[PDB]
């Protein structure tokens, strides 16, 4: 309303424009997310219901803070804390130089801390991708865009119309599992971890079947031994080609043994034995972690 | 199902 | 592993914050507990009509009780409050909710679409967007993992006893969701398999069997007199083979406590 001055359009998301704004009374710089109430005439959108109610309870250094919600008759505003840019934009900028490994370790460490808080508080993010991770100039990285978030005090069903983009989609989702688990968020972080290191996306698929085959060509086509139950999963087919698992020294060569170990556990096929965000924080890979400071806006 | 609660 | 403990701990912490004023109905000039019973029972059938999750039903009741804790409501608007709570709960839990028109239609067009949408606005403001409330359903889920020899009949009977407690506010508004879930689990485990509230849950929840005794006595009475209750939607619901017809089970004469 009247207390906010719009600075510039910063993005587009969930049927609504996002503006960088400044509080005219306090000088606070915020992110304004606008929801036009009258285009589906079904009241407040369900994605907004979940985003507000869940993010309210998530106060953590590595989660973008929901500052205020302004609910008028014909509009619905969400006020977030402002961060300069996304990790995807940062990756692109560092394409020639690369993100230094200590900064990679720091980001992954913080991401896991925010995610562990998320999971410990009964919320699945379900849309973890570089575009939805925000960073500042001080070395922090935070989870953002909870438009697909779900509370899993009771099981969350899989919906084909609400899923993370292909490149960061878990194998169980592609194979048509019925319910979500926390492992789907860890898998995404695994792909993001690898992408930060190689400067290339780990599994860049054109389609659902191409996404699966790209994962199979790297991690090997899973059997009942590796992952009990695959052959019975809905979208599994016996005509799946049988690929061999590749050694991780060829997949992520700049990694040492500790990094290779963690990434392997983050991309475990069977969701039950995929590492948790909490257990990942305890991995020997983070024993010497620091908080490096990035260089932004190249 | 479809009804008006008459209390 | 541990994030299950952190979840149970967090739900236990949040269930205290989302609890309504226990005696709010005495301060309600125009509505009674019986009318509330008629409301929630109606909601049991709309969830059955539109094939909605049991969690959606539980959430709506929670919303209703909290709204009625702060706002005085006349008889003619009670159904409108329950409808908006059902729509909001549907928006939170379902993959996609029924359209608003369905909710207008299900009330026999008693209210208009604009009345429903603005009641949604009001409920959201009164509840201050705090919709992720812990339920008996959620705690039952957490408890069921400690039943390694999983029994579908026990789980179904526990859900049944859990849903029945939503109907009557007179005894159950003074019990926390986790406590109601505890009594419902023990009673179902005792009826179906003749064994008792296990140590693993005593360690987990801190609840002894005797700590659950007052709620357990109330719930066993609700179980016994369920055939004679004025509201029968839930009983009809749990006669179907989906719930192994657990509602038709003869409750034990005593509990020996």
């Amino acid at each position: 309303m009247e207390n906010f001055q719009k600075v510039e359009k910063i993005g587009e998301g969930t049927y609504g424009v996002v503006y960088k704004a400044r509080n005219k009374l306090t000088g606070e710089v915020v992110a304004l997310k606008k929801i036009r109430l009258d285009t589906e005439t079904e009241g407040v959108p369900s994605t907004a219901i979940r985003e507000i109610s869940l993010l309210k309870e998530l106060n953590h250094p590595n989660i973008v803070k929901l500052l205020d919600v302004i609910h008028t008759e014909n509009k619905l505003y969400l006020v977030f804390e402002f961060l300069h840019q996304d990790l995807k934009k940062f990756m692109d900028a560092s394409a020639l130089t690369g993100i230094p490994l200590p900064l990679i370790k720091s980001y992954l460490f913080q991401l896991l801390q925010g995610l562990a808080f998320c999971h410990s508080h009964r919320v699945l993010h379900r849309d973890l991708k570089p575009q939805n991770l925000l960073i500042n100039t001080e070395g922090a990285i935070k989870l953002a865009d909870f438009g697909l978030a779900r509370a899993f005090g009771v099981p969350v069903r899989t919906y084909t119309h609400e899923v993370v983009t292909l490149w960061y989609r878990a194998p169980e989702i592609l194979l048509g599992c019925k319910y979500y688990s926390t492992a789907v968020d860890i898998w995404s972080l695994g792909c993001i971890f690898a992408e930060m290191v190689t400067r290339r996306a780990l599994f860049p698929g054109d389609s659902e079947i191409d996404q699966l085959f790209r994962i199979f060509r790297t991690l090997g086509t899973p059997d009942e031994v590796v992952w009990p139950g695959v052959t019975s999963m809905p979208d599994y087919k016996p005509s799946f080609p049988k690929w061999a698992r590749q050694d991780f020294s060829k997949v992520v060569p700049p990694l040492d043994e500790d990094g290779r170990s963690l990434l392997s556990q983050m991309l475990h096929y069977d969701p039950n034995k995929r590492i948790s965000a909490k257990a990942a924080l305890a991995h020997p890979f983070f024993q010497d972690v620091t908080k490096p400071v990035p260089h932004l806006r190249l | 199902a479809r009804k008006r609660l008459e209390l | 592993p541990d994030y299950h403990e952190d979840i149970h701990t967090y739900l236990r912490e949040m269930e205290v914050k989302c609890k309504p004023k226990v005696g709010y109905m005495k301060k309600q000039p125009d509505i009674t507990n019986s009318m509330r019973a008629i409301l929630v029972d109606w909601l049991v059938e709309v969830g059955e009509e539109y094939k909605l999750q049991n969690e959606t039903l539980h959430l709506a009741v929670n919303y209703i009780d909290r709204f009625l804790s702060s706002m005085s409501v006349l008889r003619g608007k009670l159904q409108l409050v329950g409808t908006a709570a059902m729509l909001l709960a549907s928006k939170f839990e379902e993959i996609y909710p029924p359209e608003v028109a369905e909710f207008v239609y299900i009330t026999d067009d008693t209210y208009t679409k604009k009345q429903v949408l603005r009641m949604e606005h009001l409920v959201l403001k009164v509840l201050t967007f705090d919709l992720a409330a812990p339920t008996v359903n959620q705690f039952l889920t957490q408890y069921f993992l400690h039943q390694q020899p999983a029994n579908c009949k026990v789980e179904s009977l526990a859900m049944f006893l859990g849903e029945l407690s939503l109907i009557d506010a007179d005894p159950y508004l003074k019990y926390l969701p986790s406590v109601i879930a505890g009594a419902a689990f023990h009673l179902a485990l005792y009826t179906v398999t003749g064994q008792s509230w296990p140590e693993s849950l005593i360690r987990k929840t801190g609840y002894t069997l005797e700590s659950l005794k007052p709620c357990l006595m109330d719930l066993h009475q609700t179980y016994l007199k369920a055939p004679q209750h004025a509201q029968q939607s839930i009983r009809e619901k749990y006669k179907n083979s989906k719930y192994h017809g657990v509602s038709l089970l003869n409750p034990p004469e005593t509990l020996n406590l």
